[PDB]
């Protein structure tokens, strides 16, 4: 009915042990499954019955529990193993499904604060009648960045977006762009544009700003 | 052996309807339950429904009863969904998935996903304008539907570049911008959708 697995996401280097816990708010009837889901990409079955390995799941992969607690455990993380999994639970009657909202298994990496760049709204984009100010993130580990927008001292809540890339294929670090989106009358309105972020590799905010 | 393939998914307006269809084989069709899944985006999975291995039982997931009806037709080996008064909410992935052989309370295979998507935005190329150790870019904006491609110098530069996912604002239009760390920069830029492919000279 609730399946809730813990932790949220999971940082490992290659090699190390991967254990994912999922818990149910009343005891399950029948043993629950597990699936790997890579981005773009159906699920797929990974061990049924709390501890059966299914078809060419290889032998790394293993499972346990009963009543209300179950666990994943990936002995020795390959490189294909990083991705997301999700638990799963279904009766006979009523017959519905229910799914753990799901761990991400992370590849950790020293840490690296990331490179910040401001971009202005282009002239061009400003004749659209639009004025989009971005602010880059780039190459940073860990995860966790916090990216603080505000025009003219004022802070700006609700009214930008932020996109993550994957783990990069080569250095895993992560890379992030948030946008801020203002009417080209109110960019027109104000001088001091600024992107302060916030994150493990800088001992204190990094903020870059323009004055339009 | 076993194969699960998908179709029906779209790009439609509010109201409207689709139908989804899942044709199985590698295996005994009329033995197993089938289900819905579906996976809006940026979300973990959500089941939808689920229709008796004999067609004759059926269950929904709250939030489309009464809109959608899950159907299967044996002789074909074909699991369906009709989609009916659409919303914008119902715009997500959507896999088709078999009750386990060895433990039917487990899905053992699953279609490769059908898209749906919901909106009552109409299909327009995007504007490309310019993002201006050096970093410039692209911002790709509003655009509909996905997707847009993004390449570097047709494809002769690669090293630094990061293209990020697209952003769906609240115009209902996607946005997304692909940058480079660092001559000449031009993003290639192509809307399959729009028939809309631009080359832009980043100064
Ligand atoms: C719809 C049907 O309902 C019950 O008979 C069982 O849960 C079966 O697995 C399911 O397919």
């Amino acid at each position: 009915g609730q399946l809730t697995q813990s932790p949220a996401t999971l940082s490992l280097s290659p090699g190390e042990r991967a254990t994912l816990s999922c818990r149910a708010s009343q005891s399950v009837t029948n043993y629950l499954a597990w699936y790997q889901q890579k981005p773009g990409q159906a699920p797929r079955l990974l061990i049924y019955g709390a501890s059966n390995r299914a078809t060419g799941i290889p032998a790394r992969f293993s499972g346990s529990g009963s009543g209300t607690d179950f666990t994943l455990t990936i002995s020795s993380l390959e490189p294909e193993d990083f991705a997301v999994y999700y638990c799963q639970q279904r009766d006979n009657w009523p017959p519905d499904a229910t799914f753990g909202q799901g761990t991400k298994v992370e590849i950790k990496r020293t840490v690296a604060a990331p490179s910040v760049f401001i971009f202005p709204p282009s002239d061009e984009q400003l004749k659209s009648g639009t004025a989009s100010v971005v602010c880059l993130l780039n190459n940073f580990y860990p995860r966790e960045a916090k990216v603080q927008w505000k025009v003219d001292n004022a802070l700006q809540s609700g009214n930008s977006q932020e996109s993550v890339t994957e783990q990069d294929s080569k250095d895993s670090t992560y890379s992030l762009s948030s946008t801020l989106t203002l009417s080209k009358a109110d960019y027109e309105k104000h001088k001091v544009y600024a992107c302060e972020v916030t994150h493990q590799g800088l001992r204190s905010p990094v903020t870059k700003s323009f004055n339009r | 052996l076993i194969n699960l393939v998908e179709s029906g998914g779209g790009v439609v307006q509010p109201g409207r309807s689709l139908r989804l269809s899942c044709a199985a084989s590698g295996f005994t069709f009329s033995r197993y339950g089938m289900h819905w899944v579906r996976q809006a985006p940026g979300k973990g999975l959500e089941w939808v429904a689920v229709v008796s291995s004999d067609g004759r039982t059926t269950y929904y997931a709250d939030s489309v009863k009464g809109r959608f009806t899950i159907s299967r037709d044996n002789s074909k080996n074909t699991l369906y969904l009709q989609m009916n008064s659409l919303r914008a909410e119902d715009t997500a992935v959507f896999y088709c998935a078999k009750e386990g052989g060895d433990n039917k309370f487990s899905f053992d295979y699953w279609g490769q996903g059908t898209l749906v998507t919901v909106s009552s935005a109409s299909t327009k190329g995007p504007s490309v304008f310019p993002l201006a150790t050096a970093a410039l870019g692209c911002l790709v904006k509003d655009y509909f539907p996905e997707p847009v491609t993004v390449s570097w110098n047709s494809g002769a530069l690669t090293s630094g570049v990061h293209t990020f996912p697209a952003v769906l604002q609240s115009s209902g239009l996607y946005s997304l911008s692909s940058v480079v760390t660092v001559q000449t920069y031009t993003c290639n830029v192509d809307h399959k959708p729009s028939n809309t492919k631009v080359d832009k000279t980043v100064e």
